[PDB]
């Protein structure tokens, strides 16, 4: 459970700095989770780093949707126990739009009554959702791992008695939800890349973990060396 | 030479 330490005047700059500090602390937890994941643990170090650098925002967004769903029935974005709000608190158009988009994903968790077991496998699929344009160092090992997790989700959904009569439709709704994460996450990253580059002028602070990740991720994304993987596109 | 925080956490 990572706390935000939400202080200072309520400005967009100060809120973003608080969220970035929080995102850096959450990222320490994400790396520890990824490190012991079956299959991933076996990938070469450069590939493990590549995958986390492309999908960090997707992993944080999906975890935010889960917290929001579990703690507020997706009425608010539950960033931390001390930082809970939705788009209604946003005065700037872009920030309102990004919160509203995140709110809509969390509402899909309510629509589906997403289970913790589904969430756990789907989170792994997001870690494996973007690769380099020319693939990874161990592209075959990665492809086997990704296929195995897709099959794990499919089997869990279709075999569950809670889904009888509509399990294949549910599996396709879950994979459509994973595809919809690409659109939202691209928008969040565009905002993040902007505040990162304009950090001094905007007064938006970033912790060392994020400075290092964004510095490696941004040239990849800018050069078109980012291949998103879709289930339905 | 100096390792990133991500590399440190993945290798510790
Ligand atoms: C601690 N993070 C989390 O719990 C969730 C993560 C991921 O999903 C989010 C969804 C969301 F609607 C908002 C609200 C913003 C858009 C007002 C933030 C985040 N998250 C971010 O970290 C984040 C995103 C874009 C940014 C930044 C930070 N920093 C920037 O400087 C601007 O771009
Ligand atoms: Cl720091």
């Amino acid at each position: 459970i990572v706390y935000a330490g939400y202080d200072k005047p309520d400005t967009a700059e100060n809120l973003l700095s608080t969220l970035n500090r929080l995102a850096g602390k959450q990222m320490i937890q994400v790396v520890k989770w990824a490190k012991v994941l079956p299959g991933f643990k076996n990938l070469p170090l450069e590939d493990q780093i590549t995958l986390i650098q492309y999908s960090w925002m997707s992993l944080l967004s999906f975890a935010l949707s889960w917290r929001s769903y579990k703690h507020t029935n997706s009425q608010f974005l539950y960033f931390a126990p001390d930082l809970v709000f939705n788009e209604e608190k946003m005065h700037q158009s872009a920030m309102y739009e990004l919160c509203q988009g995140m709110h809509q994903i969390s509402l899909q968790f309510v629509r589906l009554q997403l289970t913790f077991e589904e969430y756990t496998i789907m989170k792994v699929l997001l870690l494996l959702s973007t690769i380099p344009k020319d693939g990874l160092k161990s592209q075959a090992a990665f492809e086997e791992m990704r296929t195995n997790y897709i099959k794990e989700l499919r089997k869990m959904v279709t075999k569950s008695p809670n889904n009888s009569g509509q399990s294949w439709q549910r599996f396709y709704q879950l994979t459509k939800l994973l595809d919809s994460m690409h659109d939202l996450v691209s928008d969040l990253l565009e905002f993040c890349f902007y505040t990162f580059r304009e950090s001094h002028a905007l007064k938006v602070e970033f912790p060392a973990m994020l400075v290092e990740i964004i510095s490696d991720q941004l040239p990849k994304v800018e050069s078109g060396n980012a291949k998103p993987l879709y289930f339905h596109r | 030479q100096q390792k990133s925080l991500l590399q440190q956490l993945l290798t510790e």
